[PDB]
């Protein structure tokens, strides 16, 4: 008696946001609603440009939140361990300071475990600092 | 221990939203025997046998959506997890089973003790027995096990060999313009075709792990169903 | 023909070799964006969405937002 | 427009009829088809024969 | 599925469908960036960090 | 697999017909059919009774493979040591002088 | 019927008149009841009295034999007339509806009464009783009727296409059968054509291998109370009771042909315990003798003979059938003559779509031909 | 009365401080649930009283008739006995829900009074308990509150060794 | 005509569908959620640690003990908890000043 | 390692900590309130169902006698095998 069961019970009226509606569908429906775009299980769509339009833009949009998001977070760790310890040792560096660390840290994550091990293995007799050298 | 995070189905949400507005037909589907369980006509079942099928189909969808997906680079199957998948499955396999339990018939069990009165009964058809009792309980953990270890083999091979194509590509594509071009030529060819041939394999192993994930299930149904004849 | 998966559709004959024979071509009814059309290469002739707007210009545009994204904090670093 | 269809569609989904192929059905009413002249002459000839009898 | 759709039929015809100039866009951004990564990360004033010895991510896992 | 027709009265062979362990449980033997599992096994699936057989096996292994098997891994008692900390029995009492609060009444 | 504050008024204005008439019905009744249940046990069938078992062939369950465990009392009348059979069915519906309801406020203890406010809102599961008025009766009729036919068309569709899904008919009688009985109620349906599909479905399934879908549906047909549904052989029970007093008074009628001398408001009170005659329809007397005579047809003469009715499946088909109103169809065929994809005019065609309007559009045979000239030129230069 | 709320609170704050638990309160929780599969035990047998009573003739001719899985002679003995028992007076053989009704509704009954009666046993005996925890159970039925690490307040009794936070 | 998932508004039919169509389905999904939340549902300050954080730990501002610095205060402060007192501290609070003036 | 670092979820957004005995006991309140009420008698189902298997799994758990040792569950510290404490 409150509340309807019925989605019959309608709650706005039949011409409410017609047009943008109808702009909407027509969106939808231009290149879905095709003979030849027989879905596989409602994933895989039959249309080409589905594919080439929608891959990129995930790539897109998930490199963009990877690069800005998730590896920004091993860069900082990298850049505060090896240069204080801390923020504000990281922050007493200039830009470009910043900047060839990051594009090293960058450099490192290409080599992986295909590269020189120079870069984090020090070799006797090197001058340059140690891993006691802020402690 | 409150964890607040989000699928990576967003976009996909909205475009079927977006695609889904509007009825479309159907008429592929990964997993097709679960619409036709019975092949000879004039036998029926009075089980309620045509129940899985919404299961499947959804199951099918949201494992597509994840998996397929997938291939493309830094997309993340969020639901990656040995004992999440363990929950899944039991979910649906202790529910059938606990459907036919529920049944509270006895004589469905018969065919447990495997062979014929010939074989010794405690030393011989037991033995059969509480194995195949132990074998479905190991189906149930093999089905969640393959599908947790095919995606993470796939994906742990296609990071390593990226990592290796990017690193030739950027510090060794200067051989192009050197005397040793040809050897670099060479393995940029082969790159590529591993490239090709590991995604072409990626693509089908997903749709044909699911095909075995919703087969397995199944199968579980089918061993316990009888078909009367119609006279 | 095909371009990496995707292979363009053909369509199948209908007419048997009899009827065909007795059909008369006139190109004329054709659409300008159709005539000498050929199965291997349909759109040939078909317009360009952006006029002077090549396939190249458009690769080129792509790999000016690659080199803008590798190389913008070169000159415009930013402090953590 | 076409109500029945809908009805009979809508009503066999929501009973767990997914199976949108019935070849009994179609085997059963496959070979209908309107009637020619001469066989409404046979078959009318037998109905009326059956009647006089 | 892949049943069809526009098919361009060698390069200069993605400019004839703008999803395909999107995707030509998008080859155009992936292919360009490694010869940008090329010139980066190879050039002469690239410099190891000094401290790279103070920590690295192999120590932190182990 | 098929149907399964319960057998009817006169196609169930009689019970000395049926063999233990060592052999029949014949007259003066009769009170041993009780402690003789194997004889309990072959008299049920002479009588076609085999689910006595199956559904106890299954159903354990539904009931470990459920319940018991997470009680058991988080609260079972694992075993106990060399040197026991047996209580001194010590513990709880009041202590003198403590005045109790009045019982409900 | 969807509730409301009107019907909510009425029924909280006439609760407590409505459970007094409730009890004493419920006195009536159980006298009655007492009355036909030591006949039952004195005179039934061994088999009837003992419970006979009848186990399903794959699983061995139990359930209600149409045969054994349904037995037609042809010498009731000499205890109980036909108004008292019709009273303990009537009472039988209400006291069903008011255990479901007594049982959860049981339950729930006081939580109960906002449930309890959503349910006098509704005609649907409150008793006969509660209506103190012709104007109130007629209305609780409607929502009976309702229900019915919200419920019905899934009952008829689900046994139809199992049925034909997994079997079809041996014969051409049969097959013209079992295409007549699920007409809908805008036609005339003969029942002597119609009754071979008794045979052809006790042939595919009998009343004791019904399915508890199937179960549940029905028992939404016949408003009967569905939650908690529990096993299959509860509801089961409760159908077989209340169609074993409908077949009891049903002989009874036939006997003595009461439905002749039957007034016209116990005519359509009869005929719609049968399922037979909605209110709603406004039938006059000739449609209900219609209806009523197909109906005594349908059950045949064996019934009156041995007292065995048809297949209790198909017979709640054939009598529900009757709920199963042709699809709505409302507008002016006019509108047909609208456009339902003018949004995408301005989208206009692409590449693509013009090169299939081309390929298929009216100049189709000519580039047929040019394209296999064309591909067989190519093909003879290349050899 | 309702037992249970109050005894909610008692038993959490007894598990969060079973180190002072007495040899008598693990004895009353013994005798707890000893009294528990008691109840179950004779609920059951109701149920299974009632199931039988109400049981079809034909059923029972089923169950209670031949073959005999032993052949023993006592087992054919006791089957008849309880066969001629139950089929000679008239039973009342419901099915369906009036079934369902008459066995479960005594036996949940029966069981929950038990157990509720129990409960309130148990309440009694840790109120005349004179340990922490029946200062405890007192306390709580008096301020209605559960007061926390009341047995380091009032200082009860710690074993020889670990009597040195006690020493101020 | 009706149908559940043409004319039932959405909560109704997914009640439906849980009830009269996957009902144990539902349960054992239910039981499952129970056991997950019963079980797996609590991590350590040191498992934290070692795998709680998406680069490590970071050692040098500890969040951990300032999250628990902030509870223990948000506790005390709200609660009015001495925590002078000797069964916090082993020591009458004589015997703490003493210390204080020691120390 | 860092091959292994790629299998996590991307999109966490927040971490909630709560102790057992604070929500537990919050619960147990509000089951009271809700079961407290006189028009919902001790008898009903919806009460035994409320408080009968809690009451159980309390009793069980006190009537426990082990002779191993049960580590805390809520520990600072529970990666290391060799210290229970
Ligand atoms: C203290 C800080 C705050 C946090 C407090 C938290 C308290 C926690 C208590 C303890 C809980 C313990 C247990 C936790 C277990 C968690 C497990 C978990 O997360 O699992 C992962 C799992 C992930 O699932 P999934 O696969 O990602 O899908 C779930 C998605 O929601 C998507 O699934 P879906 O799409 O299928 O969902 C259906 C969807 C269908 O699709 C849609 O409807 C589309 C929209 C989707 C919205 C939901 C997605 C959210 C996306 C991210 C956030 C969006 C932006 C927010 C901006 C915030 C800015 C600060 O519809 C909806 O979502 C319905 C809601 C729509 C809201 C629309 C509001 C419109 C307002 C308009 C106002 C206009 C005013 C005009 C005035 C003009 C004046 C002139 O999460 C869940 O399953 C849900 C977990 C929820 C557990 C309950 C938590 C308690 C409730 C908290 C509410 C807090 C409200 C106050 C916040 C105020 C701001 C700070
Ligand atoms: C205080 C403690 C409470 C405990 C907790 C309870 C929780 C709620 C559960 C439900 C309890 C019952 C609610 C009241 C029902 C009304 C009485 C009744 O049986 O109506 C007849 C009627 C029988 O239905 P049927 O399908 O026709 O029966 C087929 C038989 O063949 C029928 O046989 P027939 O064909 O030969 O015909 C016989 C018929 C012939 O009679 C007639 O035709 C005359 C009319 C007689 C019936 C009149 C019923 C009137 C109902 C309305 C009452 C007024 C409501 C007012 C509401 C507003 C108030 C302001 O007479 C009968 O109907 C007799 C049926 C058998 C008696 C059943 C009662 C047994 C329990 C009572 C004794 C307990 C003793 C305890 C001793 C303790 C020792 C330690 O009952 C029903 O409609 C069934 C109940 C429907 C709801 C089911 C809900 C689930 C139940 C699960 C229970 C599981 C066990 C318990 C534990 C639960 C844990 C989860
Ligand atoms: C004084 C009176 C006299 C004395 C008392 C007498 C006795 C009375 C009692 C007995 C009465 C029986 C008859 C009742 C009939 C009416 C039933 C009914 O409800 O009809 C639907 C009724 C409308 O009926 P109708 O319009 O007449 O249509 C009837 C048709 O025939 C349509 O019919 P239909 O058949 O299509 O509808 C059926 C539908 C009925 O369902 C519904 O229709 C759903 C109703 C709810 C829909 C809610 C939608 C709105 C949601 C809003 C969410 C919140 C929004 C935001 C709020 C913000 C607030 C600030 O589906 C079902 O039947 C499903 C049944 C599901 C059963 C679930 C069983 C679970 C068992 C668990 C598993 C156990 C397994 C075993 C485990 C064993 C372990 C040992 O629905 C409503 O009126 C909706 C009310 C919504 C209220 C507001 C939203 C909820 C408010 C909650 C407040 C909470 C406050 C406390 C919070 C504390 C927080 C800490
Ligand atoms: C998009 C998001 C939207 C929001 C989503 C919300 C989130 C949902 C997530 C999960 C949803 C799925 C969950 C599924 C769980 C598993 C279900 C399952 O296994 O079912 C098996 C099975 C399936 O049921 P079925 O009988 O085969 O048919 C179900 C169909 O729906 C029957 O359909 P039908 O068409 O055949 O019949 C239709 C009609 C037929 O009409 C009738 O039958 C006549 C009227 C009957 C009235 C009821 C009679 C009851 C008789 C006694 C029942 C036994 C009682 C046992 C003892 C009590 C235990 C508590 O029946 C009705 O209209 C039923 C009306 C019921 C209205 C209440 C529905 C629930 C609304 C919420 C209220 C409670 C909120 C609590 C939480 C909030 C607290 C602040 O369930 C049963 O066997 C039923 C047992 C019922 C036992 C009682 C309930 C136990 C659960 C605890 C209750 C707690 C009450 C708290 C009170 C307030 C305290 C403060
Ligand atoms: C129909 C369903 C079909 C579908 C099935 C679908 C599922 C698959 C099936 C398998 C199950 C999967 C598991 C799913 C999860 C379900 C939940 C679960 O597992 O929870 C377990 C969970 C395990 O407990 P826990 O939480 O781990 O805690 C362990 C503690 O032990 C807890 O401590 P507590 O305080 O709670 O007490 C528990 C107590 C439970 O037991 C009791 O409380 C006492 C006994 C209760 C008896 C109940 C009534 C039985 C019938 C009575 C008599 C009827 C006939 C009367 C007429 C007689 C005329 C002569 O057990 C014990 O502690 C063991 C005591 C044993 C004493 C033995 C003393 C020695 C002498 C007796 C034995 C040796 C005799 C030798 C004779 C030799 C002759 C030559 O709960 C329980 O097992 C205990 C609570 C529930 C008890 C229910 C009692 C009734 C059981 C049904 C009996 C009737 C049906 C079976 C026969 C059918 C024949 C056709
Ligand atoms: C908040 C409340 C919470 C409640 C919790 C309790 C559970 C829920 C309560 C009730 C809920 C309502 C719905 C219940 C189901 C309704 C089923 C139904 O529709 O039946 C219709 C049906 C009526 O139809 P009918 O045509 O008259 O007769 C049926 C036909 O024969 C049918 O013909 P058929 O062809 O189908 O014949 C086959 C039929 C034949 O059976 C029958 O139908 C006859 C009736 C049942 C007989 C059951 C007893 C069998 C003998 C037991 C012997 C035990 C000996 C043990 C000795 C131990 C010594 C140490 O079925 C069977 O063969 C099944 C046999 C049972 C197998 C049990 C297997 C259990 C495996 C256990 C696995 C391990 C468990 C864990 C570990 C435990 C140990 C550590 O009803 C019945 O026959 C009886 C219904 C009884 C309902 C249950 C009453 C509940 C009472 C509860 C009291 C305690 C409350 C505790 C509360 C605690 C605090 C909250
Ligand atoms: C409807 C039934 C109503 C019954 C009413 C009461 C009937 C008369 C009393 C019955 C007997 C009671 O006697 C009962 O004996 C058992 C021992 O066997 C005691 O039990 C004691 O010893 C057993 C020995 O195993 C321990 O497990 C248990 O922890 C301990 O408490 C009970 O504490 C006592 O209460």
């Amino acid at each position: 008696v409150l509340f309807s069961t019925y989605r019959s019970s309608r709650l706005v009226s039949k011409e409410f946001l017609h047009g943008p509606v109808m702009r909407f569908r027509a969106l939808g429906e231009y290149y879905f609603q095709r003979a030849w775009n027989g879905t596989l299980n409602w994933a895989l769509p039959g249309e080409y440009r589905l594919y080439a339009v929608m891959i990129p833009f995930i790539y897109f949009y998930h490199r963009w939140h990877n690069d800005h998001t998730l590896d920004r977070d091993h860069v900082e760790k990298a850049m505060i361990m090896r240069w204080g310890g801390t923020l504000e040792d990281v922050r007493k560096l200039s830009a470009k300071d910043q900047l060839r660390v990051r594009c090293f840290t960058d450099i490192e994550k290409l080599y992986s475990a295909y590269g020189p091990k120079d870069t984090y293995l020090q070799p006797p007799g090197d001058t340059l600092p140690g891993k006691d050298f802020y402690r | 221990m409150f964890l607040f995070f989000f699928c990576d189905l967003f976009w996909l949400r909205l475009l079927l939203c977006m695609y889904y507005c509007v009825w479309s037909r159907l008429c592929f589907i990964v997993y097709f025997n679960c619409l036709m369980l019975i092949f000879d006509f004039l036998l029926f079942c009075l089980f309620d046998l045509y129940l899985f099928v919404g299961l499947c189909l959804f199951l099918l969808l949201w494992f597509m959506l994840f998996n397929l997906y997938s291939l493309i680079l830094y997309y993340c199957i969020t639901y990656l997890n040995l004992y999440l998948l363990f929950c899944i499955v039991f979910l649906l396999y202790i529910a059938f089973l606990f459907l036919f339990c529920f049944l509270c018939d006895f004589f469905l069990f018969n065919n447990l003790l495997v062979g014929d009165s010939f074989m010794d009964v405690f030393f011989i058809r037991f033995l059969l027995c509480f194995l195949e009792c132990f074998s479905l309980l190991c189906r149930c953990l093999s089905t969640f096990l393959r599908l947790f270890c095919n995606l993470l083999s796939s994906h742990f091979l296609l990071l390593m060999f990226f990592d290796f194509f990017y690193f030739i590509f950027v510090f060794f594509f200067y051989g192009v313009f050197c005397y040793w071009f040809i050897l670099f030529i060479f393995v940029f060819c082969f790159c590529l075709l591993f490239y090709v041939f590991l995604y072409l394999l990626d693509l089908f192993a997903a749709i044909l792990q699911l095909f075995i994930f919703c087969n397995m299930i199944l199968q579980l149904i089918m061993d316990f169903l009888l078909f009367l004849l119609f006279v | 023909y095909n371009m990496l998966v995707f292979r363009d559709p053909k369509r199948r004959p209908q007419l048997s070799e009899e009827e065909r024979a007795k059909v008369v071509v006139n190109q004329a009814e054709w659409p300008e964006e159709f005539k000498d059309f050929d199965p291997d290469d349909p759109y040939k002739n078909s317009p360009e969405i952006i006029k002077g707007m090549s396939s190249w210009n458009l690769f080129l545009w792509g790999v000016e937002c690659a080199f803008i994204y590798q190389f913008y904090e070169l000159v415009f670093p930013k402090s953590i | 427009w076409c109500p029945e269809v809908r009805d009979r569609a809508e009503l066999e989904v929501d009973i767990t009829g997914w199976q949108w192929w019935s070849p009994l059905e179609e085997r059963r009413l496959l070979p209908v088809r309107l009637r020619s002249v001469n066989e409404v002459r046979e078959i009318m000839s037998k109905t009326q024969a059956k009647k006089s009898a | 599925m892949l049943l069809g759709g526009f098919v361009p039929r060698r390069f200069s015809q993605f400019n004839r469908d703008p999803c395909w100039m999107f995707f030509i866009f998008s080859v155009g951004f992936w292919l360009g960036e490694y010869p940008a990564m090329m010139i980066k990360y190879n050039a002469r004033d690239l410099v190891y960090d000094p401290h790279r010895y103070v920590w690295s991510h192999h120590d932190d896992h182990h | 697999g098929e149907l399964f027709v319960r057998p009817k009265l006169e196609e169930i062979p009689p019970a000395d017909q049926c063999r233990g362990f060592f052999g029949p449980l014949n007259d003066s033997l009769k009170f041993l059919r009780l402690l003789d599992i194997k004889w309990m096994m072959n008299r049920a699936v002479a009588m076609r009774r085999e689910y006595l057989i199956a559904t106890p096996t299954l159903f354990t292994f539904i009931w470990m493979f459920t319940w018991k098997g997470a009680v058991i891994y988080f609260w079972g008692d694992r075993a106990p040591p060399r040197r026991m900390d047996w209580n001194t029995e010590e513990t709880g009492r009041l202590p003198l002088g403590f005045k109790p609060t009045p019982a409900p009444l | 019927m969807q509730g409301s504050w009107s019907v909510l008024k009425k029924n909280c204005s006439n609760f407590f008149p409505g459970l007094l008439a409730f009890a004493q019905q419920t006195q009536e009744a159980y006298g009655i009841w007492l009355r036909i249940y030591n006949r039952q046990q004195k005179y039934g069938p061994t088999d009837f009295v003992e419970q006979s078992e009848t186990f399903s062939p794959d699983y061995h369950k139990r359930f209600h034999s149409q045969d054994k465990n349904m037995w037609v009392d042809k010498e009731l009348c000499t205890e109980v007339s036909q108004k008292e059979v019709a009273r303990l069915m009537t009472y039988k519906l209400d006291m069903w509806r008011m255990a479901h309801c007594a049982g959860a406020l049981l339950a729930t203890g006081g939580y109960a009464i906002p449930f309890g406010l959503f349910w006098l809102a509704n005609d649907t599961w409150v008793p006969s009783s509660f209506n103190l008025t012709g104007e109130e009766l007629r209305a609780w009729r409607e929502a009976q009727d309702l229900y019915r036919y919200r419920s019905a068309p899934s009952y008829l569709t689900d046994t139809k296409w199992h049925f034909d899904f997994h079997a079809y008919p041996w014969n051409e009688t049969q097959e013209r059968a079992w295409d007549d009985l699920f007409e809908k109620n805008d036609v005339r349906r003969d029942p002597k054509v119609v009754r071979p599909a008794a045979e052809m479905y006790d042939g595919f399934i009998k009343f004791e291998l019904i399915r508890r879908k199937s179960l549940r549906h029905l028992c939404r047909s016949m408003n009967i109370p569905t939650f908690p549904m529990l096993a299959r052989l509860c509801n089961g029970t409760r159908v077989r009771d209340y169609w074993n007093l409908a077949w009891c008074e049903d002989y009874m009628v036939i006997t003595q042909r009461l439905h002749e001398s039957m007034t016209d408001e116990e005519l359509y009170d009869y005929a719609w315990r049968r399922y037979l005659a909605p209110y709603d329809k406004n039938l006059n007397r000739e449609q209900l003798m219609e209806r009523v005579e197909d109906y005594f047809e349908f059950l045949g003469p064996d019934f009156v003979a041995h007292g065995k009715a048809p297949n209790l499946v198909i017979l709640t088909n054939y009598v529900l059938g009757y709920y199963n109103d042709p699809a709505y169809l409302e507008g002016d065929i006019s509108e047909l003559d609208k456009n339902d994809y003018d949004h995408l005019a301005s989208w206009g065609k692409d590449a693509f779509l013009r090169r299939l309007e081309f390929e298929n559009g009216p100049l189709r045979d000519q580039v047929e031909a040019h394209t296999q000239r064309l591909l067989a030129e190519r093909a003879a230069i290349a050899k | 009365t309702k037992y249970e709320l109050k005894m909610q609170y008692f038993d959490e704050w007894m598990i969060r401080w079973r180190k002072f638990q007495t040899e008598s309160d693990w004895e009353i929780e013994k005798g707890r649930q000893w009294w528990r599969r008691f109840n179950m035990a004779v609920s059951g047998a109701l149920f299974c009283g009632l199931v039988l009573y109400t049981s079809g003739t034909a059923t029972l001719k089923r169950q209670y008739g031949l073959p005999h899985f032993f052949d023993i002679g006592v087992d054919g003995q006791a089957k008849e006995t309880m066969l001629k028992t139950l089929t000679s007076r008239w039973r009342y053989t419901p099915q369906g829900y009036g079934r369902v009704l008459i066995t479960g509704v005594p036996t949940y009954i029966l069981f929950v009074t038990l157990e509720h009666y129990r409960e309130r046993r148990r309440m009694q005996q840790y109120l005349q308990q004179n340990t922490v925890f029946g200062e405890q159970m007192r306390r709580l039925l008096s301020t209605g509150k559960i007061e926390e690490y009341l047995p380091v307040n009032i200082k009860a009794t710690l074993p020889a060794s670990q009597q040195a936070i006690y020493n101020y | 005509v009706y149908t559940r998932w043409k004319c039932d508004r959405l909560p109704v039919f997914q009640l439906k569908l849980f009830t009269q169509e996957y009902p144990m389905h539902a349960a054992v999904g239910i039981f499952t959620i129970i056991f997950l939340w019963k079980h797996m549902s609590h991590c350590s300050e040191e498992t934290e640690r070692k795998y709680g954080w998406w680069a490590g730990y970071p050692y040098w501002r500890d969040p951990i003990a300032r999250r628990n610095e902030t509870k223990y205060k948000q506790m005390i402060i709200n609660n009015d908890v001495d925590i002078t007192h000797p069964k916090w501290t082993g020591c009458s609070v004589e015997q703490l000043e003493e210390l204080s003036r020691v120390v | 390692s860092n091959p292994a670092d790629h299998f996590r979820p991307n999109l966490k957004a927040l971490t909630l900590y709560a102790e057992r005995q604070h929500y537990v006991d919050r619960w147990l309140h509000v089951k009271e309130r809700w079961l407290a009420p006189w028009y919902l008698p001790w008898w009903s189902p919806l009460f035994q169902l409320g408080t009968w298997y809690s009451q159980r799994s309390r009793n069980l758990f006190l009537v426990e006698n082990h002779l191993s040792y049960r580590p805390y569950k809520f520990r600072r510290n529970d990666e290391d095998r060799n210290n229970p404490y």
